[PDB]
């Protein structure tokens, strides 16, 4: 339901310091 | 090397 | 984890530590997939060449951790095992094919800022994300070098590698129940799982719904972070029908 949404990140719309590296690889 | 854990868990 | 970095607080709240009761030591990584179920590698529990065959009462699960060795009072939660389930066709004799196991907890764990489950992929997210070049994230408290141990959870992002390059990097027979990840020698960047990271998750953040999915399980490698070698991961989606069967059968 809520799987995969981290309380300290996605749930508060904060990004961790390297998730963008993953996104940029999803080309 | 590990801090001991509460006895309850063992 | 070799050539990774310290995790942020709460960055991997599905991370689980498999802990030996006596002597008290790290055994493996693992992941939280619901309030009662933990996913790991079968070789974390059963590996006869090394005389490893653990039973439920030999083990604990430590959830919500950050520090490797300290007891993280009011943050981590420690749970006992009700039952272990190993894939019935796990191949410990040859190549660790179908290297997957489930652990059911005696009691449900309370979710918190530090404890939260990861999603398992459906067919479509797997097909969309399990592509050469796409990066996932591996986490663990295993060795920092092939030949020491971290103070806190380590993280590294690694690209999935083309299957022919995986195959050509090793003499072990690879199967469709595996994928490999890591940089090539010509790529400049490096990183790998290592001893002690076994059983931990390889995760990807879907760009479609911004949720984290566990696509792999740390399974095997020949050395750690060696040039021209790659880490091998259990293909979670390929084994999901087994996962579901177990959870549907046993609660
Ligand atoms: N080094 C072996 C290679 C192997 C032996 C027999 C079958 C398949 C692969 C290995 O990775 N093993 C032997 C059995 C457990 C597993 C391991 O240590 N996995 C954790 C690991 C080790 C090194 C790098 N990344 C992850
Ligand atoms: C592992 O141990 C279980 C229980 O001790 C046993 O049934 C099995 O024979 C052992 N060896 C395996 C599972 O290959
Ligand atoms: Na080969
Ligand atoms: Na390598």
């Amino acid at each position: 339901a809520d799987c995969g949404l981290r309380p300290l990140f996605e749930k508060k719309s904060l990004e961790d310091k390297t998730e963008r590296e993953l996104l940029e690889s999803y080309i | 090397d590990f801090e001991e854990i509460p006895e309850e868990y063992l | 984890i070799v050539e990774g970095s310290d995790a942020e607080i709460g960055m991997s709240p599905w991370q689980v530590m498999l802990f030996r009761k006596s002597p008290q030591e790290l055994l493996c990584g693992a992941s939280l997939i619901s309030d009662r179920w933990v996913l790991t590698a079968a070789h974390c529990l059963l590996y006869p060449p090394w005389d490893k065959n653990f039973t439920e009462n030999d083990l604990l699960v430590r959830i919500g951790k950050h520090s490797r060795t300290r007891y993280e009072r009011n943050i981590e939660k420690i749970s006992m095992l009700e039952k272990i389930y190993i894939h019935p066709r796990y191949n410990w004799r040859e190549n660790l094919d179908r290297d997957i196991a489930l652990m059911k907890l005696k009691k449900p764990v309370a979710f918190s800022d530090y404890i939260h489950p990861v999603c398992l992929p459906d067919r479509e997210t797997a097909a969309s994300l399990l592509q050469a070049g796409y990066k996932g994230r591996v986490t663990g408290w295993g060795n920092l070098k092939e030949t020491g141990q971290p103070s806190v959870l380590q993280v590294v992002n690694l690209p999935i590698v083309e299957r022919p390059v995986c195959k050509d990097s090793t003499r072990i027979r690879i199967t469709d129940n595996m994928f490999c990840a890591g940089y090539k020698p010509d790529e400049g960047k490096r990183g790998d799982a290592c001893e002690g990271d076994s059983g931990g998750p390889f995760v990807m953040k879907s760009p479609f719904n911004n949720r984290w999915y566990q696509m792999g399980i740390v399974s095997w490698g020949e050395g750690c972070d060696r040039d021209g070698k790659y880490g091998f991961y259990t293909h979670v989606f390929r084994l999901k029908k087994w996962i579901q069967k177990v959870i549907d059968q046993f609660g």
